[PDB]
């Protein structure tokens, strides 16, 4: 409900498909082209259109708002930019998959080594894994030599990262991925690929995805002379790379030359992607640590999987120290000026409600009643503190204002440890001076608390669908009378007990 | 395929404390983000005390799906479930 | 802090809206749109002028929304940077 | 475990996931088949027309 | 090609809308995304059957929102040009390079590399057209065609046709 | 299918006393005097002595109570407890019926045997815990409520409802509505977490914890240990 | 559903006059009711529909399509290519729906003969 209204149906995802990404989809996911090398366009201020902070991709900047969806950066969550090579290249996760897959079928023709009279291919084919399938056909075709042309297949050795054919020459990028481009449907469906999305030419880089500032956290260790994170050096040596084989194709130069650059642009994608490459070094800082590879931000502990998230102003809970009032019924909470001030209650405008939130409102956060934030049907939050002009703010219906915490108010209450369903329990504000919760005494026995030095938590909804659930379900009155032993848990005790005998 | 036949509901017939609580909050939700209201206000301004006051007097425009276990459902409306 | 104890509380008092909004608003939810076709990170939403398009599909007829923990947005972000594409959908396949 | 070993395979075979799992609902968060969730509210269409021409 | 398809939709109603305005007002809603409007998957939805008796069904309420799902269930008609499908076209336009031929509510364009080489083509002569002993090709003429192939676009798909083969033309 | 915190301790009257008390206490018959109802309670005494309907369907009422008798003392209570936890706290109900009409003063009731017997079977007829024309859910229906309607059949006795409670027919009436509506309201609701429920219910009595006891037996049950202590 | 052109006619033709009735609420030719409706790509797609319809008008009579129906109602897709199209012999009926050949039940002569006989001869 703290969201913006969307039209867009609100469903849950059942199936998760891990695919490719095909260029030409690579191109149309991205909102612009870039081609421009360097991230400043000219040492004037203001992102580059065509840098690595180009605004179509979507800032991380406040007072910025993305130019492709519209949205502000509470909303935005970054788009994507493509930076297409000249050069199609190898991916540094699939290069043993690549030369798997060029042993597996004839390079030639495209076609397998094997064809479905074996009964075992059958199997393979029916069995309803594909990677069962992929098994199968590899353990039953590495025996098998001959095609299905009658030409001999070359073997292909992995010799540092480059794959050289043994019948002579060296493969080639271009080659293979023309290979590849030959590979018929039932080829596709046989070695294990799908023809339509899962293609098997996708393994061939020719363009790579540029994400948003929002992917890699560019800290702002101090105001606006930062440096960049360790993929953006990365990515801005590839561009360089790529833009030093683009610039050697043309001219006169000599092929094994050429190839070698080739290479070198290779190993930069692959130590941009992969950092822990077995047999050659990983790329290392200027400081000697090596280069956070985005193989490795989502494996191990400081990989995303297993968790790491920072960044969020969550404010809707509290706890502190307790003490008795005979004064107080039996739903009610003492609370203090302060944590009544600290936590907020965010409440919609309407036509009933309109004059005494806009008191509210104009009575701003230093002072209650009043409150903090000031929500729009957009979603801008105009914070009360830093508008001078609060005086002068008129709300319309639809609006958000998050107000002080109120008497009647009704919040959740618990005391740890909860061993019983009736240790948390829904309880109604009454905000009184001092710094202690103020709680009845018959309540508490059911907590099993003392006033000798406890601490309480207290939450607050913030919907009306929990407000009316913690007022008609988990409401004190409705407590009294436990399901544990069909007899009251609340009764007069201490000084009220003494008295009444 | 699956609803239910009116004559041939089996379910009780009164409104059951969740179905109660979840009514009042989806109401006074609709309420708070300005539909119209069935019953006239007084002097009231609260949402939840308006769903109720809609509520008593049996003006709640919505339809429970009581989920049998199998998969079946029963339609009841909030106008002929018995409120104590 | 809101624990198992608290969860299981909340659960004996059938309070399910408290429990979706304390996994939500308690945890990194954030609002994510999808092409249904597609399923890709190809969406442009216009809220006021209530209009949707997929870029990837060239559609602008159905797409979805869901509600996604925002470290797993950005996972799936690096991962559209994996060149791996995860294809997002919300009715199975058998 | 095996994350980047599981990304390989995905991409080798087009790996699926049922989702059948609690987790991926927890994760979507959509309301739990217990308490005030063990049912559903639709509107009252039939309760809408016989409402007065303003309602 | 002509057909009559059951269809499905997916709508969202405001709550503020809640008034007495479920039935003919979700119609219209409908009427106006669905009706003149083309899919990829059942081609143009021209017009729609029985279009005020509609049952919009009962609402979903998606909890946390508001917001009310409703399943816009109906039966409609649809048209649909098919690989291999032969119908005769009133053509159009007539220009150097083809042909734009308007077949129910879209046109196809077909050129003038598949056109015999005996019909030859004038602009001199008045109108532009194809003619040639005995055979006059010109705006507003009947031409048979077979479609060779459809292109999906979604908003306002076409397709090509062509008159290279055999038994093809006014009969 | 009733809930927890909607159960009371109740005593089933027709599980005590000797046969002799038994009789003395339910058995009526309209042929001796000394066995009848004493005329000063009812207005009609003079048309009652030699009524055989009436003896009939206070035979049969009798059958009924001896049956609810063997029933409860051979098959669920051997030992012969009589106070258990039962829904819908009878005496506060009679009390409050009493109060509310003021059926003191010791003025003769115009209730009739027929009445009060139909309506009690009636009433006996309308607890409905479930619903539906099955001949399982019937069968069920009647199996659940065995027991309570064994306690009303032994609270709402012609002899206690005249000699006793003197009821008349607006609080036999009030009485009987209230019965069934408290019953009604006694019911679990549908959607009950009872698992999380009966898991802390029994969690929270261990901690405030010659054969092995208290929590080290509790463990030994829990784990299911193939050989205890 | 396969869908001949004349029983296509007849449907676009009674919802046209149903929406006249209900959607218009007081509201003969093609134009005309082409420009009824709203919405200008709405407005398009339907002036163009309806004047290919009636520049392409096969049957213009109800009790004559009912009698169709009643003689045919032989697969749906060959149903609905017979009257699309109109033929005069088999060898060029074989060529546009090489469907006909292969039945071995030919009866062309009296289909042609009550196709072209019925209304108004083409
Ligand atoms: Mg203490
Ligand atoms: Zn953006
Ligand atoms: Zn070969
Ligand atoms: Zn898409």
């Amino acid at each position: 409900s703290q969201f913006p209204y969307s039209s867009a149906p609100l469903r849950s995802v059942k199936e998760v498909q891990f695919g490719l990404l095909s260029p030409e989809e690579i191109r149309a996911i991205s909102v612009v082209k870039i081609e421009y090398p360097e991230i400043m366009d000219e040492s004037r201020q203001r992102p580059r259109e065509g840098g690595l902070n180009d605004p179509k991709l979507g800032s991380i900047d406040r007072n910025f708002k993305c130019q492709t969806c519209g949205e502000g950066m509470a909303e935005c969550p970054g788009h994507f930019g493509h930076m297409e090579l000249a050069k199609p290249v190898f991916h540094i996760g699939f290069i043993p998959k690549i030369k798997k897959v060029c042993e597996c079928i004839c390079m030639n023709c495209g076609k397998l080594l094997l064809d479905e009279t074996n009964p075992t291919m059958a199997q393979a084919i029916r069995i309803r894994d594909p990677k069962k399938r992929f098994n199968a056909v590899w353990q039953l075709c590495k025996t098998k030599m001959v095609c299905e042309c009658g030409n001999t297949q070359p073997v292909v050795r992995k010799d540092g990262m480059k794959l050289w054919g043994t019948w002579r020459k060296l493969l080639t990028p271009g080659e293979i991925l023309n290979v590849f481009k030959h590979i018929s449907p039932e080829d596709c469906f046989r070695l294990g690929f799908n023809e339509d999305y899962a293609r098997p030419e996708w393994m061939i880089i020719t363009v790579l995805p540029v994400p948003p500032p929002q992917v890699r956290p560019s800290i702002a260790m101090d105001e606006t002379t930062q440096g960049q994170d360790d993929l953006t050096h990365k990515l801005s040596d590839i561009l360089k790379a790529n833009i030093n084989v683009q610039k050697l194709e043309m001219d006169g130069s000599p092929q094994h030359i050429i190839n070698e650059v080739e290479q070198l642009l290779q190993f930069h994608v692959a130590t941009y992607m992969d950092n822990d490459i077995a047999g050659q070094p990983q790329a290392l800082q200027k400081s000697g640590r090596p280069v956070k590879a985005i193989r490795a931000r989502l494996k191990g502990k400081e990989g995303r999987l297993r968790g790491n998230l920072m960044g969020k102003r969550v404010d809707f809970s509290a706890r502190t120290v307790i003490s008795g009032d005979p004064n107080l019924e039996l739903d009610q909470v003492g609370v203090p000026i302060s944590i009544a001030k600290t936590l907020s209650y965010p409440e919609t405008v309407t036509q009933y409600n309109i004059h005494r939130l806009t008191e509210y409102v104009r009575n701003g956060p230093n002072e209650h009643p009043g409150a903090k934030y000031v929500i729009r049907d957009n979603g801008d939050r105009i914070d009360l503190r830093y508008h001078k002009r609060a005086g002068d703010i008129v709300l319309q219906y639809g609006w958000k204002v998050e107000r002080h915490l109120m008497d009647d108010d009704p919040v959740l209450f618990n005391r740890q440890p909860s061993l019983h369903k009736m240790s948390m329990m829904a309880h109604r504000v009454k905000v009184m001076p001092y710094s202690t919760f103020r709680l009845n005494l018959s309540v508490t026995s059911p907590y099993n608390a003392d006033f000798d030095g406890d601490e309480m938590n207290l939450h607050v909804p913030q919907s009306e669908e929990t407000r009316a659930e913690l007022s008609q379900l988990c409401a004190v009155p409705l407590q009294i009378v436990s399901p544990q032993s069909n007899k009251p848990v609340m009764g007069i005790v201490q000084d009220t007990l003494c008295g009444v005998r | 395929e699956l609803a239910i036949l009116k004559e041939e509901r089996t379910t009780t017939p009164y409104l059951t404390k969740y179905e109660r609580a979840r009514i009042l909050g989806t109401r006074a939700l609709q309420i708070s983000m300005n539909a119209p209201v069935l019953v006239d206000i007084e002097g009231e301004t609260d949402p939840l005390q308006i769903a109720m006051k809609e509520l008593s007097q049996r003006k709640i425009p919505l339809v429970i799906r009581r989920y049998l276990p199998d998969g079946s459902y029963e339609d009841w409306g909030c106008d002929e479930l018995i409120v104590d | 802090r809101f624990g198992e104890m608290e969860r299981d509380c909340m659960i004996a008092h059938g309070a399910a809206g408290f429990l979706k909004e304390r996994l939500m608003e308690a945890s990194d939810a954030f609002r994510v749109h999808v092409c249904g076709i597609c399923g890709l990170m190809s969406v442009i939403a216009n809220l006021k002028k209530n209009q949707f398009e997929c870029r990837s599909c060239k559609n602008k007829t159905n797409i979805y929304q869901l509600h996604i923990p925002y470290a797993a947005k950005l996972l799936f972000q690096e991962l559209m940077a994996m060149n791996i594409a995860p294809r997002l959908y919300t009715e199975r396949s058998g | 475990e095996e994350t980047v070993e599981i990304l390989f395979e995905a991409g080798a075979a087009a790996e699926l996931d049922d989702c059948r799992g609690v987790s991926e609902n927890v994760m979507l968060g959509q309301l739990a088949p217990m308490g005030t969730g063990a049912f559903d509210v639709m509107i009252d269409e039939k309760l809408l027309t016989s409402l007065p021409a303003d309602y | 090609m002509f057909f009559l398809k059951d269809l499905s939709l997916i709508l969202t109603l405001h709550p503020s809308y809640f008034g007495p305005q479920m039935n003919q007002y979700l119609r219209e809603k409908l009427l106006t995304d669905v009706e003149g409007t083309c899919t990829g998957q059942f081609g143009y939805i021209v017009t729609v059957l029985d279009g005020m008796n509609i049952d919009v069904g009962k609402g979903r309420i998606i909890p946390g929102s508001g917001s009310a799902e409703f399943e816009v269930k109906y039966r409609a008609v649809v048209w649909k040009p098919f690989k291999g499908e032969v119908v005769d076209a009133i053509v159009s336009n007539v220009s150097p390079i083809g042909f734009f031929a308007d077949v129910g509510p879209l046109n196809v364009f077909v050129s003038t590399r598949l056109i015999p080489d005996n019909l030859v083509y004038n602009p001199s002569n008045s109108p532009p057209a194809y003619m040639s002993n005995d055979e006059l090709i010109t705006k507003g003429s009947k031409v048979r065609l077979k479609v060779v192939g459809t292109r999906t676009d979604v908003n306002e798909i076409y397709a090509i046709g062509s008159i290279k083969e055999d038994f093809l033309g006014a009969i | 299918g009733l809930d927890g915190t909607q159960v009371e301790r109740q005593t089933i009257d027709t599980i005590p006393g000797s046969d002799k008390a038994f009789h003395k206490r339910y058995y009526v018959d309209l042929m001796d005097e000394k066995n009848s109802i004493k005329p000063d309670v009812i207005e009609y005494a003079a048309d009652i002595l030699g009524d055989v309907e009436l003896q009939k369907e206070l035979n049969s009422e009798y059958e009924q109570l001896v049956s609810d008798r063997k029933f409860l003392r051979e098959i669920v209570f051997v030992n012969g407890d009589h106070n258990w936890p039962l829904p819908v706290n009878l005496r506060r109900i009679i009390q409050n019926a009493q109060q509310i009409f003021h059926l003191d003063r010791a003025k003769a009731s115009d209730l009739t045997i027929p009445e009060i017997i139909h309506g009690v079977r009636d009433l006996c007829k309308k607890l409905f815990v479930l619903r539906g024309e099955n001949e399982l859910i019937k069968e069920a229906q009647q199996n659940a409520t065995s027991l309570f309607q064994c306690l009303v059949r032994a609270r709402l006795a012609t002899r206690r409802i005249l000699e006793e409670f003197r009821l008349n027919r607006d609080a036999f009436e009030w009485v009987l509505g209230t019965i069934e509506a408290q019953f009604q309201r006694s019911l679990v609701h549908p959607g009950e977490m009872v698992g999380v429920i009966a898991a802390q219910s029994i969690g929270e009595p261990a901690t405030q914890m010659n054969v092995t006891l208290g929590v080290p037996r509790l463990k030994e049950i829990l784990n299911v240990a193939k050989n205890i202590k | 559903i396969a869908l001949s052109l004349s029983e296509s006619r007849l449907l676009i033709r009674e919802a046209l006059k149903a929406r006249s009735r209900a959607r218009n609420g007081g509201v003969i030719d093609d134009d005309e009711l082409a420009k009824v409706t709203s919405g200008a790509v709405a407005n398009g797609v339907v002036k163009k529909t309806l004047d290919y319809l009636n520049t392409f008008a096969r049957f213009k009579d109800e009790e004559t399509c009912t009698a169709v129906d009643q003689l045919l109602h032989l697969h749906p897709f060959e149903i609905a290519q017979l009257s699309s199209l109109g033929c005069e012999d088999v060898d060029e009926a074989i060529t546009l729906i090489p469907s006909l050949a292969a039945k071995k039940e030919v009866n062309l002569q009296r289909i042609l003969d009550e196709l072209n006989r019925l209304e108004d001869p083409y």
